């Protein structure tokens, strides 16, 4: 009926999807909080290695596709 | 002896069907492009 060339998610489905994306972004860096947190070591596709504990650096180096996850990274 | 050789209406001008099927048409067209 709409005839829109795309996908549509409405209501509880999209709300749960956004919450899942935000929770995944949080859980990525939750292990690097506080004096007993531990660093993460990121490897690029060209073999470059970055070892960091900063949340901003981790979220900037990560390649993210979900819009809510992008919102959290920009936050 | 035994011893021997043996031994009409061509003009259609389809009206709305293309509108209905444009979804699948573009679905294939993106991959084809």
């Amino acid at each position: 009926p709409l005839s829109v060339f795309g996908d549509r998610s409405t209501g509880e489905t999209i709300r749960s999807q956004n919450v899942m994306a935000a929770a995944s972004i949080a859980n990525i860096v939750k292990s690097s909080l506080g004096p007993v947190g531990l660093d993460k070591m990121l490897v690029d596709d060209i073999g470059d290695v970055t070892i960091t504990n900063d949340g901003a650096t981790i979220l900037k180096l990560l390649e993210v596709e979900h819009p809510a996850a992008k919102v959290l990274c920009e936050l | 002896s035994s011893s021997e050789d043996e031994d009409a209406g061509e003009g259609i001008s389809v009206n709305t069907g293309p509108k209905g099927v444009i979804n699948d048409w573009r679905r294939f067209k993106q991959l084809e492009t």
